[PDB]
């Protein structure tokens, strides 16, 4: 589904992104908790204000799982194999949550990366996002 | 839809910064390239075959601008969204039917527009204002 | 992630559904346009009224697509290739749409098949029917 | 929501025939074996583990009917469809904080069950009247 320039223009805009890979899921995670406060029923046990230390980490666990995902753009179901199971089995998420966390994500690098979010590059992001969310509820399908 | 006067402010604060004349251009541009279906309420629009083709199709632009004013519209007059945008979605007789979930996303792609000129100002709890807006936008526009 | 179970419940209501294949898919289109009927600006030139011999052909195409899904059900992506390519680039239908006729073909098969739609019957065949949706929409991501 | 008198004959003479101590416990068991998802909002419930299961569970049937419940509420109160799911809302503190698109699916499955239990009753017209209300009624519950 995934052409050879989106494959191009994902693994550049994650590129850019460098080692502000975690703080950036962080903020995307933020993001989604203060926009879409349905969102917060799944951490509970998480303290959810700003700076705290379990959504940095956290959203370092959630920007190595899309980094992995990258680096293995061409097999998603298996790499995200477990995590398909975690999100869908064991937490029962929402599919319509992943299409909110994606928008902040992609509102996050807009807002990181002016030169990098091009027309073309913002496509590629937004269908990377959504066979990455694909993948993440298709334990359901 | 009932801002707080923080919500307000956020909202506010960042509109009037808003290079009105493009960035309407620039969000109804990418929704029609980042969601190709969305080309089927146009393309009797002009040329809409690429990025850049659709990026600087001049009845994009025009009708960006239009999109803003709507919003900037339902911003002065939250309590009454359903009647701000009756006459608009009236005098378009059958040309704004497509489905409230392309509402949505044109709002969601305007958000992302915004982020990308405001960056660091762009803030989340500012995201999420606009959220709340663009949500009893499209909710009006049915 | 269709299992060895979603993949029987659906031969298996598909079988019961025999010769009235077309039938069912026109009634389905017929349920679409009258429940949904922004789905109708898709079918300008057709006539949408009640008998149409162009809904009853359009019918009978769509329920053989899905045949033939079913009948190729592990190689989906392949077999709907050229119906991925129409709908997405040559059509350009909105997404959503195939979730509307999702429901109205599940509906036309409850109202025709009160035996065979168990709830787990129901739940494959959803499933069945999110899977060719998503093929179907899958050059757009 | 403007029900047609005809959409309002077809949603209303189905609507008595229904039996309603279940077929409200029908389509809520649907939905947590066809969504499992949803399951999250209950589990609470006791147990849902199977399609057998969640059929038989004595809470999803009582819950069953209090939505059957809240459906001919909405059907006796269109025009002010959100002024009629405001106690019930309210009532719930944080129990309807969920996606709008659950209260949609919950819908689509009712339609279901309805078409599944009056077959060659449940015509294309009349189905399309009982999404009319499922629409404005999920529209009121968000
Ligand atoms: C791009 C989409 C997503 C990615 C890459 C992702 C990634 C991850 C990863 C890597 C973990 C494991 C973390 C660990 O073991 O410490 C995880 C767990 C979890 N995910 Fe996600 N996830 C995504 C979407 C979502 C969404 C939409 C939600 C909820 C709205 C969600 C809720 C959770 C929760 C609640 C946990 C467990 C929290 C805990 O107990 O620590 N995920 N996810
Ligand atoms: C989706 C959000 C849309 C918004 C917010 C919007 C906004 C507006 C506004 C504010 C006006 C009145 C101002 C004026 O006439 O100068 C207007 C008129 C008009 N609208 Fe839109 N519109 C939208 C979509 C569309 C679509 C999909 C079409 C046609 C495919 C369309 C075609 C027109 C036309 C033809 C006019 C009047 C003549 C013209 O200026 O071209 N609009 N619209
Ligand atoms: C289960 C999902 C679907 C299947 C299996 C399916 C199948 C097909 C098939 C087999 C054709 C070719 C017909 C022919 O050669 O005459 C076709 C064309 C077409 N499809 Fe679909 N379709 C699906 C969903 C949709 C939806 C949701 C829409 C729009 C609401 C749609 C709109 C069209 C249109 C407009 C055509 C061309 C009509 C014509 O000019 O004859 N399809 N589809
Ligand atoms: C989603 C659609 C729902 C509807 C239409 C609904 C309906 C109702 C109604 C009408 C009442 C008041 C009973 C009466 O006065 O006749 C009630 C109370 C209650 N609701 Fe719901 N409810 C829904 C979801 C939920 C959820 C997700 C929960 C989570 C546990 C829940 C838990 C309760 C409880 C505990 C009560 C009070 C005890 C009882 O009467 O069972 N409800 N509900």
């Amino acid at each position: 589904v995934l052409s050879p320039a989106d494959k191009t223009n994902v693994k550049a805009a994650w590129g850019k992104v460098g080692a502000h890979a975690g703080e950036y899921g962080a903020e995307a995670l933020e993001r989604m908790f203060l926009s879409f406060p349905t969102t917060k029923t799944y951490f509970p046990h998480f303290d959810l204000s700003h700076g705290s230390a379990q959504v940095k980490g956290h959203g370092k666990k959630v920007a190595d799982a899309l980094t992995n995902a990258v680096a293995h753009v061409d097999d998603m179901p298996n790499a995200l194999s477990a995590l398909s199971d975690l999100h869908a089995h064991k937490l029962r998420v929402d599919p319509v949550n992943f299409k909110l966390l994606s928008h902040c994500l992609l509102v996050t690098l807009a807002a990181h990366l002016p030169a990098e979010f091009t027309p073309a590059v913002h496509a590629s992001l937004d269908k990377f996002l959504a066979s990455v969310s694909t993948v993440l509820t298709s334990k359901y399908r | 839809v009932h801002l707080t006067p923080e919500e307000k402010s956020a909202v506010t604060a960042l509109w009037g910064k808003v290079n009105v004349d493009e960035v309407g251009g620039e969000a109804l541009g990418r929704l029609l390239v980042v969601y190709p279906w969305t080309q089927r309420f146009f393309e009797s629009f002009g040329d809409l075959s690429t990025p850049d083709a659709v990026m600087g199709n001049p009845k994009v632009k025009a009708h960006g601008k239009k999109v803003l004013g709507a919003f900037s519209d339902g911003l002065a007059h939250l309590d009454n969204l359903k009647g701000t945008f009756a006459t608009l979605s009236e005098l378009h007789c059958d040309k704004l039917h497509v489905d409230p979930e392309n509402f949505r996303l044109l709002g969601n792609v305007l958000v992302c527009v915004l982020a990308h000129h405001f960056g660091k100002e762009f803030t989340p709890p500012v995201q999420a204002a606009y959220q709340k807006v663009v949500a009893g936008v499209a909710n009006a526009l049915a």
